[PDB]
């Protein structure tokens, strides 16, 4: 039989690059996971991939701001997928 | 290109670990003495539902966790048949530090130890199949500096 | 003007996951890096792009073993990308 | 979809930090008394150059940096005018453990520590351009197990 590694296949999606803070707006839900659904419900259903949709993600939480703190947000996927990662919505 | 099988129905078990009460944490923990209550957590948890739903996902919803009733629902899970099963989700929604997300009672999970419950040895009938974590919690107390650039 | 965070657009491509050990074949180079110049000769040309690129890196090096100590390698990368990272031949 | 422009001839910086001979280490670090030269390291760079440089990049190398080496390399880099370049790559090839490279006298340098020395803000005529590091290191001293699968 074939062997791969014991950690393969994973896909790890923080909200957030190391050391820095991620938002929640009260009203409407935290910017990551907002944008993350608002990405699959849209780009699923067209077949793209997990890693263009969190790509989106990326860019999308990266063009919002806190004008209190004057803050950004940076969400960074890390993975040892080794196959593309696609959930069909049929 | 190689994708991975995702046929199956359900896809696989959508965990969601929805942490909004944060009282432990404030009584026990001295430096979370003002640690805040995750208000509006609750839409996070049902549009991840919806959207989990909607992509063929059995949701197994769960409120208010400890750092103790984590390992436990995990624990759970990696026991769990997954043989009929095409893929794997974990969502956690909390309060975090670097490389941790905080139990509603202010103790620390390192997010490898909640990740590496689903290894190929630790949960077999996962092998080969994708297993998708989505964390939101802060990794920090930074406030990540903005920079300028041409609009697209 | 439009802002970004301060830690956009990185991609760390990691010959390894934490706490495991990488390989080097002194007779041809390292399991990570020469599956990586492969594909990337390969699939640059076709338009590919380097998450895509990436991908077969991890499922290359995950067949690879180390008949020794039983040993596997696990590549893993991590980004801040906001956009497809495509590097043209032309 | 957004794709990253890349046009401009060369693309950028090829950085290869290719660290070959540990006698340093080896000699002035008690726990590093048998750390290997990294042998056939050469066939690594060597490929990078080939591939890089057919994909239009400048190649920059340097071979056994220690890390203080390693950090004046980059900060040279950092201060340099990208403005017509596209991307910027640094590729390292050495040894490592838990989160950093080894320099050639056996000192660490964070992996953080090197990719931060880029961001928008320490190097901002890569503003908005992508900024791609390979790292060929182990990340510690275990041997990552096998788990059985049907083949494809
Ligand atoms: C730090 C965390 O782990 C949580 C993660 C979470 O709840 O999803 N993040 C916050 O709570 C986030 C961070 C801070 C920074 C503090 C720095 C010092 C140490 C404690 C954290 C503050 N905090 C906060 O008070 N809120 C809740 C209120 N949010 C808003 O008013 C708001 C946010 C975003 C937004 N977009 C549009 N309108 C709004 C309003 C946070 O989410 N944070
Ligand atoms: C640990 C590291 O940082 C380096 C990274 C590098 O040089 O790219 N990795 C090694 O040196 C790798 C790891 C080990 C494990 C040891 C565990 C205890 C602490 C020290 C490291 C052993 N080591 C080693 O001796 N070689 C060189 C010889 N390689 C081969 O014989 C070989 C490897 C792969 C292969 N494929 C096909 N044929 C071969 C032959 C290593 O590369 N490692």
């Amino acid at each position: 039989t074939r062997y791969i590694p014991d950690e393969a296949d994973f896909l790890l999606g923080m909200a957030t690059v190391n050391n820095c803070v991620s938002y929640r707006n009260p009203a409407e839900g935290t910017w990551y996971i907002q944008s993350l659904c608002q990405s699959l419900r849209e780009r699923c259903p067209r077949g793209d991939d997990i890693l263009t949709i969190l790509t989106e993600v990326n860019y999308e939480v990266s063009n919002k701001d806190d004008k209190k703190n004057m803050g950004k947000q940076m969400p960074q996927p890390t993975f040892t997928l080794r196959k593309k990662l696609v959930f069909p919505s049929d | 290109d190689k994708v991975y099988q995702m046929k199956s129905k359900p896809r696989g078990y959508c965990l969601i670990i929805n942490n909004h009460n944060f009282a432990k944490a404030r009584e026990k923990v001295p430096k979370l003495h003002s640690i805040r209550d995750r208000n509006g957590t609750h839409l996070d948890a049902g549009a991840l539902t919806t959207t989990f739903e909607e992509l063929h996902f059995e949701i197994k919803p769960h409120d208010d966790c400890t750092v103790e009733q984590i390992y436990e629902i995990l624990k759970i899970y990696q026991l769990m048949d997954h043989s009929n099963m095409d893929c794997f989700i974990c969502c956690i929604l909390s309060h975090g530090d670097k490389g941790i997300i905080y139990g509603t009672d202010g103790q620390e999970a390192p997010i490898y130890e909640l990740t590496s419950q689903f290894t190929g040895l630790k949960c077999p009938s996962l092998a080969g199949k994708p297993k998708v974590f989505f964390i939101q919690a802060c990794q920090g107390d930074n406030y990540q500096k903005g920079i300028p650039v041409e609009t697209d």
